[PDB]
């Protein structure tokens, strides 16, 4: 349960975990305390998962922007660095780790996204984004690209989005306005609109991720790329003469990259708080310490004044700083999680074409500024759905095995059809279901709200969905089939007064109902119930309300 | 086994 006498450390996979491991070996040889450095995936969300239960690592490394939330949740311990030690680090990096007036982590280094270009290919990197498309046009003539960076993380595309006017939370009087979100204003829209047009014009792929971008650049397939200090290490070992410089300017204005401060926090549930402090203060946060780490993968501008002055001569670090000035420090408030997820969803939906720029930034702006009013409405619909089945003798008189069987694969469509008729727009704020699925869910749902069905149509349709003869191992299969046919005949008579239009309505409603049946029951739980009642077994819960279990 | 229509309309009233 977080073992005593040992020290487990978690750090992102793109950092110099090997260099850190070495500092751990030196630490282990001196104190006799084992130190294991792990780098799990989705660490950003995996830490809080276990941290709450009481387990997890003793020390956690990540940008300050997340620590604020972990603090509120009570997953971190307030560090106790004596005055003397504080003076060794820049007072500028101490604010990044200060939440509600308490230091919640040790500052390690300041990182900022910069433009990395291949000198041999581009002796002169572009000054503006606008001039990139044309630059890609000819580079292609030689089987090469112009720009290639990760599009799966809004962190990389933010500089462009905020360039014109986009921003997370308005800042005034040393305070953040959790209600003022600028992710769907004129500025943000233009920026993301440019990014999309780059994909549409085949100047960039939508599925491009971190790995793809890195490989493509280190192999000389792309002329430029956007990354942080940690990425300079792998480029060196590759035959590429790169150069780190200021990011392109969009619409005359500079790109404002979010500045982050790599920080180390101590788990509030660890019995090695002292062993931790000792390690982060007398080993890692030292000239030799940060050098070992930096040696593996660059840390940018280290918080340790002494070691910072040595690397200050590095032209690459200077570029990172130039870019950092143009940008702004990341907020560390609890809502930052909701923000990032909302933005991540918008950028990916727009790049993949599942949504338009306006549609994407529309939902993000609403989700970024998060009520579980959605879930509470799903619960009402579910209960409603139970009352609907308790009535309707046709279903109550069916064999119990059939009742449980029809329920096992119909509660989904039945429930969704309930949300529709109950007129409840949803705000999926999941601060892991696939975006494609979620997007498909709402499209179908909005399809019902625009078709404007009546009370009869809904009722007869529900019958068509409930009594499904195709359900494997069904006893009263023939009778159920006769029941579905009746509902289908009724659904038609309610649409019979026609001359022209009602004809395309039956096919429309029908196909729409079919898309409902193709929605993962698992997805429904994670989107409407889990967030309010933890893990849940709908089939089980429903058989209880209907006394079938 | 018939007139399931009238039944459905009545049973789904809870959603009005
Ligand atoms: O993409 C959203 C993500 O951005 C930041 O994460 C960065 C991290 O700070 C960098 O040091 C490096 O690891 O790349 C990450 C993005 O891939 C935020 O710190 C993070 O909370 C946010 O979700």
């Amino acid at each position: 349960k977080i073992e005593e006498g040992k020290l487990v450390i978690w750090i992102n996979g793109d950092k110099g975990y090997n260099g850190l491991a070495e500092v751990g070996k030196k630490f282990e040889k001196d104190t006799g305390i084992k130190v294991t450095v792990e780098h799990p995936d989705k660490l950003e969300e995996k830490f809080p998962q276990v941290a709450a239960t009481g387990d997890g690592p003793d020390i956690i490394f990540w940008a300050h922007d997340r620590f604020g939330g972990y603090a509120q949740s009570g997953l971190l311990a307030e560090i106790t660095p004596d005055k003397a030690f504080q003076d060794k680090l820049y007072p500028f990096t101490w604010d990044a780790v200060r939440y509600n007036g308490k230091l919640i982590a040790y500052p390690i280094a300041v990182e900022a996204l910069s433009l990395i270009y291949n000198k041999d290919l581009l002796p002169n990197p572009p000054k503006t984004w606008e001039e990139i498309p044309a630059l890609d046009k000819e580079l292609k003539a030689k089987g090469k690209s112009a720009l290639m960076f990760n599009l799966q993380e809004p962190y990389f595309t933010w500089p462009l989005i905020a360039a014109d006017g986009g921003y997370a939370f308005k800042y005034e009087n040393g305070k953040y306005d959790i209600k003022d979100v600028g992710v769907d204003n004129a500025g943000a829209k233009a920026g993301l609109t440019f990014l999309v047009d780059l994909i549409k014009n085949k100047h960039m792929n939508a599925d491009t991720d971190y790995s793809i971008a890195e490989a493509a650049f280190n192999k000389g397939e792309t002329a430029m790329t956007i990354n942080g200090p940690w990425a300079w290490s792998n480029i060196d070992t590759s035959k590429v003469n790169y150069g780190v410089t200021v990011l392109p300017t969009f619409k005359g204005q500079p790109s404002k990259p979010f500045v982050g401060v790599l920080s180390a926090g101590i788990n509030a549930a660890s019995p090695n708080k002292e062993l931790a402090k000792e390690f982060l203060e007398n080993y890692l946060l030292t000239d030799e310490g940060l050098e070992a780490v930096n040696k593996d993968k660059p840390l940018g501008a280290v918080a340790l004044k002494s070691y910072e002055e040595e690397l200050a001569k590095d032209p690459r670090i200077a570029a990172t700083m130039e870019n950092a000035q143009k940008g702004e420090i990341m907020p560390n408030i609890p809502q930052m999680s909701a923000f990032w997820y909302a933005v991540r969803t918008a950028v990916i939906n727009a790049a993949s074409g599942r949504q338009t720029v306006d549609e994407a930034l529309k939902d993000a702006q609403t989700n970024a500024a998060a009520p579980h009013r959605t879930c509470r409405e799903a619960l009402d619909v579910l209960a409603k759905t139970v009352a609907f089945l308790r009535n309707l003798p046709s279903f109550c008189h069916l064999p119990h095995d059939d009742q449980r069987r029809l329920l096992e694969c119909c509660w989904g469509p039945l429930f969704l059809l309930g949300l529709a008729q109950d007129a409840v727009t949803f705000e999926v704020a999941e601060a892991q279901p696939s975006l494609a699925a979620v997007q498909w869910l709402q499209r179908c749902l909005e399809s019902f709200w625009s078709l404007e069905l009546g009370p009869k149509e809904y009722a007869y349709l529900k019958g068509t969905i409930l009594f499904n003869p195709d359900v494997p191992g069904l006893r009263a299969s023939c009778h159920i089939a006769h029941l579905q046919q009746e509902a289908h005949w009724a659904l038609c008579e309610v649409l019979e007064p026609w001359y022209p239009a009602s004809q395309g309505r039956l096919a429309r409603i029908l196909l729409m109902a079919s898309t409902l049946r193709n929605i993962p029951g698992t997805l429904l739980v994670d989107l409407f119930f889990r967030p309010i009642m933890g893990d849940v077994d709908i089939t089980e819960l429903l058989e209880d309300m209907l006394l079938l279990r | 086994m018939h007139r399931v229509s009238a039944a459905l309309e009545e049973a789904n009233k809870v959603f009005l």
